[PDB]
């Protein structure tokens, strides 16, 4: 059969090139320009401004995280009213 | 040698595998053994902290909770100072 | 039908009381009555304990072994630790 | 002259598939001459300066198109649809692989210049052109039961009462349902404007 | 360029027999010291001669030494795998 | 199928920094990885929270041992 | 000047390099590799189209 | 059960509020208009009483739209249904 | 045999799960997933050190419970009969 | 009231229908030849 990636996976596609905030399981958040997407959600950033949850704030460059240690994903608004979300009745 | 023909070889003869949960240690004969690493083995004994908690009989693992395997020929289980 | 597979199902079949370590600190008393290929296992007859150290006033006092009996039980196999069968 | 950025989009291959009659190794040799007109004419425009501006299938500036089929692919997306239907094919490098003098030997599984088992094809003409030659003969020439076999064969899906259309809106149908969108064109907008 | 496989490193360094010491998952202080003898494709490596190696918690030097002999390991319990290059 | 190479063909032959669980660190320039991000890299330095690094020459490490990586140049 | 064939195989090497030997996996065929190129109808296609 | 106003438990306590807007076979849930409430127990003592009183606080942040993993996607109920 | 149709076979009935996180949740299951991801109506959860919740309904993947406890009354045998075809 | 015929069928038919078929296949054959060239000849008064 054929193989049917996410909604959210394709949204987390669409993402590329948009400011998004990607918070990883250890509790560090970093909010950059997304560079690039995979199919197992391992992003790499280019702005990636970092807080650490004990109160670490820093800048870092090309930082690329795989979707193992990602915990949440948040980008922008626009992408809310996304052409993917359109329930295509054929 | 490949570690599914060093877990055939170890079949039927006497085994230590040490679990990834509280460095405990299991010594017995091993009985069976699965393609998903799953040990089923006789006349074993449960070891905790280099002190022997004692004989349970036929005991089967789980791969999961197994964090290493050798054989029992010749090896002490008192730890080296 | 060979391995351990094999020893849970002529557990099942002699209906024997076997004892499941539990990778939560649990153990388990109980009878295999049903079992999967993932290790997840149904059993009959069970008795849990554990034990639990009882803090009263802010002091840690000797641990308890607390038992509970249930009818039947579902035991995933992701869960458990090591089985022994008795 | 005003260096805005170029792009090449060959147009009409149903005229090379349909009206030409050319077989595939002509259709090769029909797209290249094409092509290297388009080069020649950029270099005859600014001298020296050719081969910054080189317009070639293989850097992804040449997009093969149909419009009134409405299909149009780049070799890298070709490529693409091998890796969907296949998986594990590096699209990059079997992009840069398929164009040119390239010929496949598929015993040795691998790429030369002459024909080293004797009866090679060109890589470009055997993977690409040939499945669009096979596609376009086998969709006008068979029954709508052969055509529900060959097109499920390969995947495509087509309710009944479409297999029985007329010639031109089955073949418009069909290479809709096989090549897909124009993602093809704007991968080469993106990557190269 | 030519890049480096794991699995052509671990067939390099099998037929080399160098030795390898591999800190151990979610353990920095616990380390396998010992020869490659074989790998499969489930990154069991079973090693001849291991001696598993606690560490300090404190100075990270190594603190207690026992060699288990021909011992095998899974893939999830292994970590960080460096090839100890001998003073040859 | 078969999963997805990871893009890391830019980072290839390149110093990079790796921090892996247990708040490990590895500079080291990459020589290889696999489709499950199996890593090996060369000339790696080994960095505890002392601050002491540890040199350890060809190393590698799993795609699950692995957390996040961050290119040096 | 830096021909195609020249950049992706080297002067007069005619097959590739032995240090890279990009092959494709065993599963890969063309798409209508077992159907013939011609039906005996597609000449009468052609003419009716 | 798309578009229902719900709230999700994450594996670290925390809670979400939204919209569901889509969810995929891995249970990767992304849903819009994200509020993130957690419940922190704190111990304020009063200077007047001597027994200090554990509150749950809940401190609520508004994210918008966020995809969040499966695996770390604990278990989640309706709120409110759609409006 | 398949677990997950013993599961779905035992649906429509009043059980109690204890989780990984040691949340318990008793309730009746309203849908039962071939991950054994359940869906169970009328749920009272209690988390672990937390006041416990009613809610209409809650849903727990297959992979976060780790011990799940049904009624006695439960027909455990008719629920293992083989009903699937033979492949 | 609707017909569908198969590639063989429709091959016979236009074989057969030979001595009044059109062997016209370009469009531009009909330049300053079709309907709106004679209107536009109508209304100037010429002929082509
Ligand atoms: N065989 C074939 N014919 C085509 C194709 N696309 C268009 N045509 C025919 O070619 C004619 C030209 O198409 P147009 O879309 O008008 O081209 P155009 O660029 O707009 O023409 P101009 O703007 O005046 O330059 C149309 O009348 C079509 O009948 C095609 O993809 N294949």
């Amino acid at each position: 059969m054929t193989s049917s990636i996410g909604i959210p996976i394709k949204l987390l596609n669409e993402a590329q090139g948009h400011i998004v905030t990607l918070e990883l399981t250890t509790g560090q958040t970093y909010r950059g320009k997304l560079i690039e997407a995979e199919d197992n959600m391992n992003v790499q950033l280019k702005d990636i401004t970092v807080t650490a949850r004990d109160g670490r704030v820093s800048h870092l460059e090309q930082i690329y995280i795989r979707g193992s240690h990602v915990r949440f994903f948040i980008v922008p608004d626009m992408l809310r009213n996304a052409p993917m979300f359109r329930s295509r009745n054929v | 040698v490949n570690p599914r023909p060093f877990l055939q070889d170890l079949v039927n003869q006497d085994v230590i595998v040490r679990l990834k949960w509280g460095q405990t240690e299991y010594k017995g004969r091993l009985v069976s053994i699965d393609s998903y690493m799953n040990i089923q083995l006789a006349n074993t004994e449960e070891f905790i902290n280099y002190k022997s908690t004692g004989h349970l009989g036929q005991v089967l693992i789980r791969c999961n909770n197994v964090l290493w395997v050798t054989a029992a020929a010749g090896k002490q289980m008192t730890p080296t100072e | 039908a060979n391995g351990p597979l094999s020893l849970l199902q002529t557990a099942v079949r002699s209906h024997t009381q076997v004892l499941i370590s539990v990778r939560s600190g649990r153990k388990l008393l109980a009878r295999v009555k049903a079992f999967d290929r993932h290790c997840n296992m149904i059993l009959e007859n069970v008795k849990e304990m554990w034990t639990e150290t009882p803090v009263t006033n802010g002091k840690k006092g000797r641990p308890v072994n607390k038992d509970r009996f249930i009818s039947k039980m579902f035991l995933r196999g992701d869960s458990v630790v090591i089985v022994l069968l008795s | 002259l005003e260096d805005i950025p170029l792009t090449l989009i060959i147009n009409k291959m149903d005229r090379l598939i349909l009206e030409l009659k050319i077989p595939p190794t002509d259709a090769y040799f029909k797209l290249k001459h094409v092509i290297e007109e388009v080069n020649t004419v950029i270099e005859n425009t600014i001298p020296g300066r050719g081969e910054s501006k080189r317009l070639s299938p293989e850097k992804g500036n040449v997009l093969f198109a149909c419009t009134s089929m409405g299909w149009c692919f780049t070799l890298q997306s070709f490529a693409k649809m091998y890796s969907e239907s296949y998986g594990g094919v590096n699209v990059e490098e079997f992009a840069r692989r398929l164009w040119g003098d390239v010929y496949f030997n598929p015993k040795k599984r691998t790429f030369t210049r002459k024909p080293i088992e004797e009866g090679a094809k060109r890589s470009f003409v055997n993977f690409v052109m040939e499945p669009i030659y096979k596609l376009y003969s086998h969709t006008i020439s068979e029954g709508p039961e052969d055509l529900k076999r060959t097109l499920s064969k390969l995947g495509i899906f087509l309710k009944p009462s479409q297999y029985k259309a007329d010639p031109k809106v089955l073949m418009k149908l069909v290479c809709e349902q096989f090549f897909g969108p124009s993602t093809a064109f704007v991968d080469m907008v993106i990557k190269h404007i | 360029r030519v890049l480096l496989p794991p699995i052509n490193f671990l067939f390099r360094l099998l037929q080399q027999r160098t030795p390898v010491q591999i800190w151990l998952y979610e353990q920095l202080a616990i380390r396998i010291t010992g020869v490659i003898r074989g790998f499969d494709e489930f990154m069991n490596l079973v090693i001849d001669d291991a001696v598993e190696i606690k560490l300090s918690p404190k100075t990270n030097e190594p603190e207690s030494k026992r060699p288990l002999g021909q011992i095998l390991l899974k893939g999830d319990n292994i970590s960080l795998i460096q090839a100890l290059s001998g003073s040859a | 199928m078969a999963p997805a190479q990871p893009e890391l063909k830019k980072y290839l032959d390149k110093r990079l920094f790796v921090e892996l669980n247990g708040s490990r660190r590895v500079i080291g320039v990459l020589r290889g990885y696999d489709v499950f991000l199996n890593i090996v890299l060369d000339d790696a330095v080994e960095e505890r929270p002392n601050g002491e690094k540890v040199k350890l020459g060809m190393v590698t490490i799993r795609g699950n041992s692995v957390v996040i990586l961050e290119p040096l140049e | 000047t830096v021909s195609h064939e020249d950049e992706l195989f080297g002067k007069g090497n005619i097959e590739e390099p032995e240090e890279e030997a990009f092959v494709l996996p065993a599963a890969v065929e063309p798409f209508f590799a077992d159907e013939e190129l011609e039906t005996e109808d597609t000449r009468s296609a052609i003419e009716l189209w | 059960y798309i578009n229902w106003r719900m709230r999700v438990t994450l594996n670290d306590g925390r809670q979400m509020t939204g919209q569901m807007l889509a969810f995929d076979k891995h249970m990767n849930l992304v849903l819009a208009d994200t509020e993130e409430f957690r419940k922190t127990k704190r111990m304020q003592a009063k200077p007047n009483s001597s027994t200090t009183q554990t509150l749950i606080q809940e401190e609520k942040r508004t994210l918008g739209l966020t995809i969040v993993r499966g695996a770390n996607i604990i278990a989640l109920s309706v709120e409110s249904p759609p409006p | 045999m398949k677990l997950v149709r013993f599961l779905m076979k035992c649906a429509n009935e009043t059980v109690t799960i204890e989780l990984k996180n040691g949340a318990i949740v008793h309730g009746t299951i309203a849908s039962v997933t071939p991950k054994m991801d359940t869906a169970l109506r009328n749920v009272r959860y209690t988390p672990k050190g937390e006041e416990p919740y009613s809610v209409e309904s809650l849903t727990v993947r297959g992979n976060t419970i780790r011990y799940y406890i049904l009624p006695d009354s439960l027909p455990l045998d008719t629920l293992l009969i083989d009903d699937a075809p033979k492949p | 009231k609707r017909w569908n015929l198969t590639l063989p069928q429709m091959a016979n038919l236009y074989r057969l229908s030979e001595p009044l078929v059109s062997d016209v296949v370009d469009p531009n054959y009909f330049y300053l030849f079709e309907l709106k060239s004679f209107l536009t000849a109508k209304a100037l008064n010429v002929a082509l």
